[PDB]
C-alpha cells in the first residue's frame, strides 16, 4: 500500500517497537508501531476543494524525538532527520485517504521538518457543506536513504 | 544549475581513474554514455553496483563530494560519465559530465591561434574573434574569453573536439562581438586550458 | 522484458514545434514515470519531465511553458511537444522509466534507444569569406567562412599548391542555425609581404567559389 500514517489501527501494548525485515539495508519499508495515538482532524468547510488539517503540534513535536532516540538505539553514533516524501504523483507523496465519500490528499511537508533533539499544526489538502474524519495515528510508514554519507545524519522519509 | 564535474579524466591503461562530482546534499548515482548507444547507470546509492557492471567499478561519498573511481583502466571504459541527484525544486540535477580517456599517446600542448576582426568585416557591421585551438591530446579544452581584463560568456561558441589525421585533436571558438563591442575595448583574450598548462593569446582593435 | 523507442521525425525546422512519441512494448503504463531526457553538447544531459498513467505531469523547471507530455492509455505510448524550438534544442531526445515510489535514489531505467532530433536554418544561404591577416620566427593567416548552410564547405590555399601547414577546422553552428570555419596556413616569416597567399572557399550547396586573397595588415 502507498501511504504514509495508520488511521484507525492497532497499538503496541507496551513501548515502542521497530519492525523491518532488513534494517541494514534502506530499500526495506521500516514500520514503527506506537503506543499512544494521536488526533488527526481533517475538516472540509465549503477553491471549496482546499481543506485543513488541525493536529496539535506539541503531541507530533514529542511523537518524533522519542522516536528518534528509538532509531538511535539502532544505528549507533548518528543523527536522526526527518524529511518530506521524494515522490512523483499525489497519491504517495501526500496523506492520502477516504474521508466520509471523499479521497484528500494532505501535504504533510510541515510534519517532517528538521531534526528532532530532546498552536496548531495546519496542513493543507486537496481532493458543498462541511466534512469531517476524525481518526488516529497508531503506527508510520518510514523509508530510509541509504549511502553512507559521511556527516551521519540519517535522513529518513515517509513513503514505502 | 548543475552538479559541478571535471570536464575531462586521463590516466595511462590499466591505473585508477578517479572522477568527482561536488555539490550533491542527497545521495548521488552515474551513467555512462558512449557514442551512439544509450546511457546506462554504473551506480548507484553513492556506491552500489548493479548487475552487469564489472567490479572494478565503485565510488562513495563524502557529505558534498560524491565520487566515481576506476581501477584498471582499460579501452573499455572510454565514455562520458554524468553524475545524477534528486531535488526538491528542480526533481533531476546532472552534472557537467566527465570524459574519461586511456593514453593511447604522448601528451601534446594545444596551438592557439587568435584573430582579430578583419577590416573586411568590420565595414559589414559584424566583428567575430576566431580563436584556433589545434595538435593537442588527450582531446579535452576549455576556452575561456576575457574583455580587456574580466570574463565574457556572451556571444561566444565553441566546437567540440575534432580528431584529425594527425591521431591528435582540434577546436575553435569564436566570439562574436558587434563593431561597437569591439572597438570600445582596448583587448581581448583567449585562453585554452589543456592539462595542467593554459596557452592565452591577445589581441587588440588599431 | 519492457522495451522503450521514440518515433517521429529527425527534423524539425526553427521556431516551429518538436513532437516526438515513446511506444512501450511488452508492459502496462501503470505504476512508472515516463520520462523524457535530452542529451547535447553545451547543455549536457538535462531532465525534461515524465509523466504518470493518470496523466500527472511534473515538468523541469527550465522548461516549464512551452513543454507537455501526454499519454494514450489504450496504445501503450506517451506523447512530447516542445514548442517554439530553437538551435539551442537540437539534441539527442530519449524516453525512460522510473518506478513509482521514492526518487531520493531513483535512477532511470529502461533507456530508450537514442533519438536525435536537429533543427535546422531556415533556408539556404551562401559564405562571406573575410581574410585573417597575419602580423621561433613563423606566422599565421587564414580565411573566415561566415554565416553559411547547409554542410558542406571544402577551402584550399594556392589552388592546391600550398598543403603542408595548413589546417581547416569543424564548422560551427551559430545560434540562428547558420555555420562557420575557418582554414589557416603556418608559413614562414619571411615569406609574408613576397610569396602571395589564396584561399579558395567552394560551397557548391548555393554555387558559391570565392577566392580571397589574404594579404598583412595595413
Ligand atoms: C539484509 O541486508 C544485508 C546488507 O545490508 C545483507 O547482508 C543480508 O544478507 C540481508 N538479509 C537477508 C535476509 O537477505
Ligand atoms: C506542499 O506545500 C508546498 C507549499 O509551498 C508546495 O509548494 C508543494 O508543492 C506541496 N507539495 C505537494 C506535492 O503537494
Ligand atoms: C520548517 O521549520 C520552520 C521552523 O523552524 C517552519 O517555520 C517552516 O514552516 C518549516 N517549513 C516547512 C517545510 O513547512
Ligand atoms: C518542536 O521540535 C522541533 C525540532 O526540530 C523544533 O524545530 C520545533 O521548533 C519545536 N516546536 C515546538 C512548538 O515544540
Ligand atoms: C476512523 O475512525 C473514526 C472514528 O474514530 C471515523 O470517524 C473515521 O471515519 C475513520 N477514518 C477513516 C478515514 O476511515
Ligand atoms: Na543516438
Ligand atoms: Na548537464
Amino acid at each position: 500500500v502507498s501511504t504514509q500514517l495508520l488511521l484507525n489501527g492497532s497499538l503496541a501494548k507496551e513501548e515502542i517497537v521497530i519492525r523491518s525485515e532488513n534494517l541494514t539495508d534502506n530499500a526495506k519499508t521500516i514500520i514503527v508501531h506506537l503506543k499512544e495515538s494521536v488526533e488527526i482532524v481533517c475538516t472540509r468547510p465549503g477553491d471549496t476543494r482546499q481543506a485543513h488539517c488541525n493536529i496539535s503540534e506539541e503531541k507530533w513535536n514529542k511523537t518524533l524525538q522519542k522516536v528518534s532516540k528509538i532509531l538511535q538505539e539502532h544505528f549507533p553514533n548518528k543523527a536522526i532527520k526527518f524529511e518530506p516524501h521524494s515522490g512523483g504523483d499525489l497519491e504517495i507523496t501526500t496523506h492520502s485517504f477516504n474521508c466520509r465519500g471523499e479521497f484528500f490528499y494532505c501535504n504533510t511537508t510541515k510534519l517532517f521538518n528538521g531534526t528532532y533533539n530532546s498552536t496548531t499544526i495546519t496542513l493543507p489538502c486537496r481532493i458543498k457543506g462541511n466534512i469531517t474524519c476524525k481518526s488516529i495515528i497508531t503506527g508510520l510508514l518510514l523509508t530510509r536513504d541509504g549511502g553512507n554519507d559521511d556527516n551521519d545524519t540519517e535522513t529518513f522519509r515517509p513513503g514505502g | 544549475y548543475e552538479l559541478t564535474q571535471p570536464p575531462s579524466v586521463s590516466v595511462s591503461p590499466g591505473q585508477t581513474a578517479t572522477i568527482t562530482c561536488s555539490g550533491a546534499s542527497t545521495n548521488v548515482c552515474w551513467y555512462q554514455v558512449k557514442p551512439g548507444q544509450s546511457p546506462e547507470v554504473v551506480i548507484f546509492e553513492n556506491y552500489k553496483r548493479p548487475s552487469g557492471i564489472p567490479d572494478r567499478f565503485s565510488g562513495s561519498k563524502s557529505g558534498s563530494t560524491a565520487t566515481l573511481t576506476i581501477r584498471g583502466t582499460q579501452a573499455i571504459d572510454e565514455a562520458d560519465y554524468y553524475c545524477q541527484v534528486w531535488d526538491s525544486f528542480s526533481t533531476f540535477v546532472f552534472g557537467s559530465g566527465t570524459q574519461v580517456t586511456v593514453l593511447r599517446q604522448p601528451k601534446a600542448n594545444p596551438t592557439v591561434t587568435l584573430f582579430p576582426p578583419s577590416s573586411e568585416e568590420l565595414q559589414a557591421n559584424k566583428a567575430t574573434l576566431v580563436c584556433l585551438i589545434s595538435d593537442f591530446y588527450p582531446g579535452a579544452v576549455t576556452v575561456a574569453w576575457k574583455a580587456d581584463s574580466s570574463p565574457v560568456k556572451a556571444g561566444v561558441e565553441t566546437t567540440t573536439p575534432s580528431k584529425q589525421s594527425n591521431n591528435k585533436y582540434a577546436a575553435s571558438s569564436y566570439l562574436s562581438l558587434t563593431p561597437e563591442q569591439w572597438k570600445s575595448h582596448r583587448s581581448y583574450s583567449c585562453q585554452v586550458t589543456h592539462e595542467g598548462s593554459t596557452v592565452e593569446k591577445t589581441v587588440a582593435p588599431t | 522484458q519492457v522495451q522503450l523507442q521514440e518515433s517521429g521525425p529527425g527534423v524539425v525546422k526553427s521556431s516551429e514545434t518538436l513532437s516526438l512519441t515513446c511506444t512501450v512494448s511488452g508492459g502496462s503504463m501503470g505504476g512508472t514515470y515516463w520520462s523524457w531526457l535530452r542529451l547535447s553538447p553545451g547543455k549536457g544531459l538535462e531532465w525534461i519531465g515524465y509523466i504518470f498513467h493518470t496523466g500527472e505531469t511534473n515538468y523541469s523547471p527550465s522548461l516549464k511553458g512551452r513543454v507537455s507530455i501526454s499519454v494514450d492509455t489504450s496504445e501503450d505510448q506517451f506523447s512530447l511537444r516542445l514548442r517554439s524550438v530553437t538551435a539551442a534544442d537540437t539534441a539527442v531526445y530519449f524516453c525512460a522509466s522510473l518506478p513509482r515510489g521514492q526518487l531520493v535514489n531513483a535512477y532511470f531505467r529502461n533507456w530508450g534507444r537514442g533519438s536525435l532530433v536537429s533543427v535546422t536554418a531556415a533556408s539556404t544561404k551562401g559564405p562571406s569569406v573575410f581574410p585573417l591577416a597575419p602580423s621561433g620566427g613563423t606566422a599565421a593567416l587564414g580565411c573566415l567562412v561566415k554565416d553559411y548552410f547547409p554542410e558542406p564547405v571544402t577551402v584550399s590555399w594556392n589552388s592546391g599548391a600550398l598543403t603542408s601547414g595548413v589546417h581547416t577546422f569543424p564548422a560551427v553552428l551559430q545560434s540562428s542555425g547558420l555555420y562557420s570555419l575557418s582554414s589557416v596556413v603556418t608559413v614562414p616569416s619571411s615569406s609574408l609581404g613576397t610569396q602571395t597567399y589564396i584561399c579558395n572557399v567552394n560551397h557548391k550547396p548555393s554555387n558559391t567559389k570565392v577566392d580571397k586573397k589574404v594579404e598583412p595588415k595595413s
